[PDB]
């Protein structure tokens, strides 16, 4: 069943679970680099760090 | 005597003692039920089952 | 009794523990199950405490650090006693009335919850005609004492100081309610429940070895086990229950404690009575109080 | 039953047969009492090779013990007595509720008290009751002993006897004087316990107190429970015999402690709150004298200043 | 698959709709039982 | 008598070993805490001499005045203070412009000062004289000095001399000020760390008895919701009795904090009440037991039965606590005449009486009014406060407490 | 079907909205006609 | 089977946090719209 | 089910919505950054 | 044995439920006209809307 | 069976579960453009937002 | 079970549980347009960013 | 190769949550420091 | 065999909180206070 | 024999004693390195 | 079935093994972290001198 | 492995780690108190 | 098995607690050196011994 898993994590990842672990891992930055946008647009209106 | 705290038409003595009383009474008589019915019975009646033993 | 779910109302697939039967506890969380009046129940509780929590937690300006400080005593007030049975604006007792009411159909969703899944299963619904002793004294301290005086004021806050702070207040306000006949009668019920089972808790844990926990097994054949704990109270005090009577008496000394106390709760207003102490003075139950001071 | 072999046994066993010795209708008082009048077994019958006191006097066993609190109780209860309804504010059927005995003056400290002086019944009559209720706390044990049982109730009832110990003896003893007791009398000791407490600040924001409440309160709520279910279950015949029960709770509430299980879960809630109980008395006067502004120290903790 | 979805929904419609009546009541102006 | 003596071994040697630690613990306790808690005790409860003023006078850094006066903390400025007045009661043995202190030879005016009026606020000579011209009054703290000179007379001879079992204490100048010469705390730690801050609608008791309840006839500063604290304040201020204690009746000296009768509150009052008396047993450092019996609050038992929880002292100690209640309303109705310098803005920082202390009165103006913990700091009887047995009797007397603000 | 199921239920709901609503409107400081 | 139980608890979590942004601006004096 | 990732993911996606609350109320309650 | 039962709604009800059915919609129906005569009633005598 | 019920929507229906739920949509519509009109006639009598 | 799933997720999920995560979707995709509308009325109303 | 090397890692790594949710929580309380406050 | 474990368990248990015990009331005095002491 | 609980004891009871440590040398006037 | 060090065969398995891998790496990557934001709010405000 | 039927070659082992342990504690306690005692000492 | 385990501690101990307790034995005396250099840089800050 483990197909289009990496060769390493084979005793970890299957594929089920291998492509659920690739899309949490896009969504982090899915949910980085907004965030990391919305800090820098909240520094530059009060900063809250010298 | 004109008690000003009453409870409907009970004077604060009478219903102390009669909750004493009664429960004094209750107890007792449900100590006497409850001892009574604890085992079975043996008569010439019949064998009563302890207390709720036979569905019935 | 609609009952939803999948497998008769019942989701999902039992999980077993198997360290829990080492100390002596089952090691199965079952299915769940879903029905109507304890979805119903669910609900109306979830928005119950969000209602009470969001209260709460407004009031020290949405500081997650101050929120955890004050948890304890912060406290969400009932309507004064100016609006009577009126609605109040928010934050100032509208927020204590629709939690009340929403609690109080939480706690109605649940009897009926109960009541319906005991007579789903075949079994008679008595853990519902046990649980009114409790619904009577909420209903009573909450609503029933409440709406004939007609003030919402006299019902506890919203906090978990406030619990305390209630009882404290209704006490001092009609006058040490140690003088209380029915409180009296409710302490002697509550004190005897505790008492009770930690006869009967600990006389089952010691007879544990002759299988006297099986209490269904015993009730239609008593056995060795269940004779060697009537022995044992026969010669402690020269009476016993076997398995049926003691649990019955379990049952009544619990049921008893919340009418008698929520008959309490009820008769103490300006009504009935407004000075419990001047109630046993004129019951001449108090030790005699002393001369005035000379001036 | 998948009892985790990982890890300690801590569980009953059911020795080897009793579980066939079950008569489907129940035996009588005929049969049973005979057979285990086994003669010996006495927390005296075995470092004292053979004692007696003409056990069994109807349904009561004697025993050493059972003299030691008659003894106890009878003088006691003279003292108490004669001191709380013999002489008191009101007639005899009124003293009862009004009577009263009171602890021995301050400045006797920790001391005797003369045939005759005030304080004299107060320490007569606890120490008389002291006797009487280990005499009943060893007569428990030698019950148990006899029928092959746990010592489980002794224990209970030694937590209720730490109870009035704590009370009654260690904290005067710790404080130093015997006038810190609490009075005889059924209305005059609920008295002193508003009063004591009240002289604390609120009482109520102790918190042993709260969770002795909270055992107390939890203990009712599970005899309630534990009752209703089985009264509920006792008449059901059908597929599952005992596991009735099981799935009854796990359809209300999603655990379902077994049989065993809720008769020690009721174990310790019941002992727990009365040893809190006793935690929060001693604590009560000799380190803290106010429970209200006791908690000063909450508002000084590192991460709450602001 | 859809049964239990009706009746959860609907008592939730119902939950819902006493919440805001209740909160409406509750304000000064919206009072219609004042006056 | 088999190996299973062990068990029994094993519990006589735990027995032994709990006996001499708690034994070796309890000396040293002794040894350390025991001992140094002993000298720390004998210091409370000391009454307050005029060498404590003193020492903080004569150990503390000079300052440097910025309206106008001479450094007034210091040895030197102690002793040249004492110089001067020493050349002051030479030159006039008879005072010139004494209004309050009339009938006093000058020497014992110096005496007199220079212990009760120095070490008492903790301020030499210069916080109010002109060292070169000491009868004149050029700062508007002599003013207040004189004015609360008056205060002394008008509250010994109100509220301090009529009440029932007197003991015989007078209020001093060191009694509220506490070698302190501004900015005093009216309520203690305890108070300010021991109040929930919680939002609370209180009801005050109208003349009759009863209770007002729709918000327009109320007093102002009850009017809207206030914090637990702030309702606490105006309960302390705003005292008043609708019956008169009667000792024919039991149910009698019901002021504006009764709660227990026919007409009655409701149960939410009753944590405002709770929290006043809560105040009140904090300021003197009691229990509820030091006045009420709990049994019922209402009575004046006078000899109570249970002594072991209760204070024999009963009923004198609440009719003590009702007359000090008007007392602590009396100084708010009056403060503005016995010259208390009013303040602009409560003040903040270090220094300042945590905020509680500073009132704005009737004037519109804030003034650092006394409060319960105020004259009393934790004693139920205030070490600052003198005995009768304690002053002289005639001419050492007049320089200790002077007969004309005895009242 | 549970259609008993469901008309028990639907007259329950009707009974207790009915309480409610007039508890509501009798305690409303409008509508309590006790100034007779 | 596939968990398919995340659309369940993602429709209860949008409920509030929808409820809990609808409670917090009523809180807020100057965003209220439920005075006049 | 080679591997508890399908039931970690969930504790680490809670982990991160109770985060954005508590950072989010902590933010709101300053007085500096009230936005509300 | 649902002759009772119309076509369009017969696998979802019999005739006993049908039956119970009828009353039920009669018993609402009757319910809606009465509430309109009361809700009339009372807004001619305390109107609380304008 | 599942006849009425499409051709799309079939391993998540039947007929009987169609129905029950068809009313449900048609309720739901139809409460709701009563709501709407009840909005309308409440804003009408005071608006709430400028 | 499936005959309409993407290939890449047909070994997860079947028709039946995937129909109704488009449901989903299209139900989350237009929640969006709303909210963002409704949002934008209320920036217009008060700005509460600056 | 069995034993309990995963229990440890997940509760290696709630205890360091909780230890850093503590000690930004304590500098966050302090007067000097608390940048949220200027 | 007999108890010998839980002498050992109780042993250090009672160690510990007796030092922990007995350095608080050290801390707590005037004089032996070193983590508090100025001049 | 348990040497796998006797160091889960070891490490909790040395984190606490060094929680304690430092929360009593954080609390003294002169040691006191963040209110400075 | 497992190819760990000849030392730790008893304890870990790859599985295992490759699990403890990844949280010992991701230590030493939170500790160059930490030691970074500890110098920044050194150099910001000094405590301990 | 010892003729003291009471512990076993096993706890007997155990047991005596608690046995030395105990003589380190008393010199560095005895250390400590000299050195303590060296410097404000009592009667 | 204890084969690495030295023979005089065989009654208690297998083969495994002795890594784990041999690594608490090294972390342990690491944690110990690492408190000295504290102690001692700290004892030059402000001393709280004569
Ligand atoms: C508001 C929620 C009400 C509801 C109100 C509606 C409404 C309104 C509609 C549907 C419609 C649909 N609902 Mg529905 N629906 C409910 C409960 C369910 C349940 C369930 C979990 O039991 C299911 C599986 C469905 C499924 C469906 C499909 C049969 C149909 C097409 C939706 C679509 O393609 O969106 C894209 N509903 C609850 C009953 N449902 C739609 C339909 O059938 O069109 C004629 C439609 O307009
Ligand atoms: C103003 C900055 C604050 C402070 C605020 C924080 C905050 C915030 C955090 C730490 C955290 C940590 N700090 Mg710090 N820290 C300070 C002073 C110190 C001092 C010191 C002796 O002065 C030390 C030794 C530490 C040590 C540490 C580690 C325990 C840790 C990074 C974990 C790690 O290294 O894994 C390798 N802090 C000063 C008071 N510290 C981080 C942590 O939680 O560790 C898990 C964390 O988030
Ligand atoms: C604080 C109490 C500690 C303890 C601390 C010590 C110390 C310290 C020593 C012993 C020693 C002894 N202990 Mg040990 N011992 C404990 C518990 C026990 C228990 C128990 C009931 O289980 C028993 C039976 C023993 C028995 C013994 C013997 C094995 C041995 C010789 C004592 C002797 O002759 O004394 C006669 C002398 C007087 N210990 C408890 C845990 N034990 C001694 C030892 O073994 O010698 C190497 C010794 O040095
Ligand atoms: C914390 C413990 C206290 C409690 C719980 C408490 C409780 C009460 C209550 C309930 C009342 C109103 C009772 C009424 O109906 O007459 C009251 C009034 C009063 N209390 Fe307290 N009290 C406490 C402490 C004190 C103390 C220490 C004093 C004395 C210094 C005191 C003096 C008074 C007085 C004089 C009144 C009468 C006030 C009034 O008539 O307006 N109380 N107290
Ligand atoms: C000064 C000036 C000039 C202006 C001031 C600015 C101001 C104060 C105004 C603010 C206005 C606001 C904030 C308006 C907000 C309107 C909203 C949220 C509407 C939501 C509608 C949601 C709707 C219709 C939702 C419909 C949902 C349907 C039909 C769902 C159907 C379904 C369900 C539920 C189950 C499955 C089947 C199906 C998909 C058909
Ligand atoms: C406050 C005062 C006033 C004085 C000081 C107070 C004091 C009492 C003590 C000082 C210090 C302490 C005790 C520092 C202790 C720190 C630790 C142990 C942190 C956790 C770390 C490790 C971390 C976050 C790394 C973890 C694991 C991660 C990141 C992910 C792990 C994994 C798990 C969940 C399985 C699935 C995925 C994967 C295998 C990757
Ligand atoms: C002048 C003479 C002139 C006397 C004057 C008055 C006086 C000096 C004394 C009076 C009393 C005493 C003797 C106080 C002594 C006290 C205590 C209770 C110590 C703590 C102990 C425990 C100690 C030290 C060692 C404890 C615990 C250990 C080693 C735990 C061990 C163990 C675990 C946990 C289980 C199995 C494995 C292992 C052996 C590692
Ligand atoms: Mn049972």
């Amino acid at each position: 069943d483990d197909d289009l898993v990496p060769p390493k994590w084979r005793p970890l990842f299957n594929n089920q679970d291998w492509l659920l672990h690739d899309i949490v891992v896009k969504s982090f930055y899915g949910f980085g680099v907004i965030a990391a946008i919305a800090h820098l647009l909240v520094y530059l209106w009060k900063p809250w760090l010298p | 005597g004109e008690a000003t705290q009453m409870i409907g038409p009970l004077t604060p003595a009478i219903l102390c003692w009669a909750s004493l009383i009664l429960t004094v009474l209750g107890l007792g008589l449900t100590f006497l039920w409850t001892n009574i019915t604890a085992y079975a019975r043996r008569t010439r009646t019949g064998r009563k089952p302890t207390a709720g033993s036979v569905i019935k | 009794d609609l009952e939803l779910g999948r497998d008769r109302g019942r989701i999902g697939k039992p999980i077993e523990i198997p360290l829990l039967e080492n100390f002596g506890f089952d090691s199965q969380l079952g299915p769940f199950y879903l029905g109507f009046w304890n979805a119903v129940a669910y609900i109306t509780g979830g928005i119950f405490t969000f209602i009470w929590l969001m209260v709460m937690f407004a009031q020290v300006n949405y500081n997650p650090v101050a929120f955890a400080k004050y948890f304890v005593v912060l406290q969400i007030d009932p309507p004064s006693s100016r609006y009577g049975l009126s609605f109040p604006p928010l934050n100032e007792g509208g927020w204590w009335l629709i939690a009340t009411f929403f609690l109080t159909v939480s706690i109605f969703a649940w009897y009926m919850h109960i009541y319906t899944r005991a007579k789903a299963l075949g079994i008679k619904p008595y853990l519902a005609y046990g649980f009114t002793g409790a619904i009577a004294l909420y209903l009573v301290i909450y609503i029933i004492r409440p709406v004939w005086m007609g003030d919402w004021s006299e019902a506890p806050a919203h906090g978990i100081k406030a619990l305390l702070d209630w009882t404290n207040n209704v006490s001092v306000r009609y006058g040490n309610f140690y003088y209380n006949p029915f409180h009296m009668l409710s302490i002697f019920f509550l004190l005897g429940s505790t008492l009770l089972l930690a006869m009967h808790a600990g006389t089952i844990w010691a007879l544990e070895k002759y299988a006297a926990h099986e209490e269904w097994n015993e009730i239609q054949a008593p056995g060795t086990g269940t004779e060697r704990a009537q022995l044992f109270w026969r010669w402690c005090m020269g009476f016993n229950a076997n398995a049926y009577s003691i649990h019955l008496w379990a049952f009544w000394f619990a049921w008893l404690c919340g009418i008698t106390g929520a008959l309490g709760v009820f008769f103490s207003m300006p009504d009935f009575v407004n000075n419990w102490f001047q109630w046993g003075i004129e019951a001449g139950i108090n030790y005699p109080q002393g001369p005035t001071p000379p001036v | 039953k998948a009892k985790d072999p990982r890890f300690p046994d801590f569980s009953f066993t059911v020795v080897e047969g009793a579980r066939a010795t079950r008569v489907p209708g129940g035996r009588t008082i005929e049969e049973i009492e005979p057979e285990y009048k086994i003669k010996g077994r006495t927390t005296f019958s075995a470092i004292f090779r053979y004692d007696p006191f003409d056990f069994w006097v109807g349904p009561f066993y004697v025993g050493f013990w059972g003299f030691v609190s008659v003894i106890g109780i009878i003088f006691g209860s003279y003292f108490y007595i004669n001191e709380t309804i013999l002489k008191g504010p009101y007639s005899i059927p009124q003293n009862f509720f009004a009577g009263r005995i009171d602890p021995p003056p301050p400045e006797l400290g920790l001391g005797f008290a003369a045939p005759g002086e005030p304080g004299f019944a107060w320490q007569m009559t606890v120490l008389f009751a002291t006797i009487a209720f280990f005499g009943w706390m060893m007569r428990q044990v030698d019950i148990s002993m006899k029928l092959d049982m746990g010592y489980h109730v002794p224990i209970a009832f030694g937590v209720a006897f730490s109870a009035w110990l704590v009370l009654q003896v260690i904290r005067p003893i710790a404080l130093g004087m015997w006038h810190e007791g609490f009075v005889l009398g059924i209305m005059p000791h609920l008295d002193w316990v508003s009063n004591f407490g009240y002289r604390y600040n609120n009482f109520f924001y102790n918190p042993f107190h709260a969770i002795g409440i909270t055992g107390l309160f939890a203990s009712t709520w599970l005899l309630a429970c534990h009752g209703s279910l089985i009264l509920s279950a006792a008449q059901y015949r059908g597929p599952e015999g005992g596991d009735i029960e099981n799935v009854f709770f796990r359809d209300v509430q999603y655990y379902s402690v077994g049989e065993s299980g809720v008769h020690r879960l009721g174990y310790i809630f019941a002992i727990g709150g009365i040893l809190s109980a006793d935690l929060c008395i001693l604590l009560s006067g000799w380190p803290v004298q106010d429970w209200v502004s006791f908690w000063n120290f909450w508002n000084n903790l590192p991460f709450w200043s602001g | 698959p859809v049964r239990t979805n009706i009746v959860i929904f609907t008592i939730l419609g119902f939950v819902v709709a006493l919440l805001i009546h209740f909160i409406v009541l509750s304000s000064p102006e919206y009072n219609w039982l004042s006056n | 008598s088999d190996r299973q003596l062990a068990i029994v071994v094993s519990v006589a040697v735990g027995i032994v070993v709990a006996v001499i630690t708690t034994a070796t613990f309890w000396w040293v306790y002794d040894l350390t805490l025991g001992r140094a808690q002993r000298e720390a005790a004998q210091t409370a409860g000391a009454r307050w001499s005029p060498s404590d003023g003193i020492k903080v006078i004569t150990s503390s850094p000079p300052v440097t005045p910025t309206d106008g006066r001479q450094n007034w903390m210091g040895t030197q400025a102690w002793n040249e203070g004492v110089q001067a007045g020493q050349a002051w009661i030479q030159q006039y043995p008879n005072t010139v412009n004494v209004q309050v202190l009339i009938g006093m030879s000058s020497a014992q005016i110096w005496t007199y000062m220079q212990q009760y009026v120095s070490g008492a606020l903790g301020v030499g000579c210069q916080y109010c004289h002109n060292i070169n011209n000491f009868a004149s009054d050029e700062y508007p703290q002599k003013i207040a000095a004189r004015n609360m000179l008056r205060l002394v007379r008008d509250v010994n001879a109100e509220f301090i001399v009529n009440l029932p079992n007197w003991q015989g204490n007078y209020v001093q100048c060191a009694t509220c000020h506490n070698n302190a010469p501004n900015n005093l705390e009216g309520f203690g730690a305890q108070f300010i760390n021991s109040v929930p801050p919680i939002k609370v609608t209180v009801d005050p008791l109208d003349a009759n008895g009863m209770a007002i309840l729709d918000p327009a006839q109320k007093p102002e500063a009850i009017r809207e919701p206030v914090l637990l604290k702030d309702a606490i304040l105006f309960y302390i201020y705003n005292y008043q009795v609708w019956k008169p204690f009667d000792p024919n009746d039991p149910e009698s000296g019901r002021g504006s904090l009764a709660l227990t009768y026919d007409g009655g509150r409701t149960q939410d009052q009753v944590t405002i009440n709770q929290n006043v008396m809560n105040y009140q047993a904090w300021s003197l450092g009691v229990g509820c037991t030091f006045c009420h019996n709990s049994r019922n609050f209402v009575a004046y038992e006078l000899n109570p039965a249970g002594d072991n929880v209760l204070n024999p002292l009963y009923a004198y100690n609440k009719l003590k606590a009702q007359r000090m209640l008007l007392l602590t309303t009396w100084l708010a109705e009056n403060w503005p005449r016995y010259g208390a310098i009013a303040k602009p803005e409560i003040p903040t920082g270090s220094g300042a009486a945590s905020r509680y202390s500073y009132q704005r009165l009737g004037d519109g103006q804030i003034y650092n009014v006394p409060g319960c913990y105020t004259c009393h700091q934790g004693n139920n009887i205030p070490l600052a406060s003198i005995n009768q047995a304690n002053i002289p009797s005639g001419d050492a007397g007049i320089v200790v407490l002077p007969p004309q603000i005895r009242g």
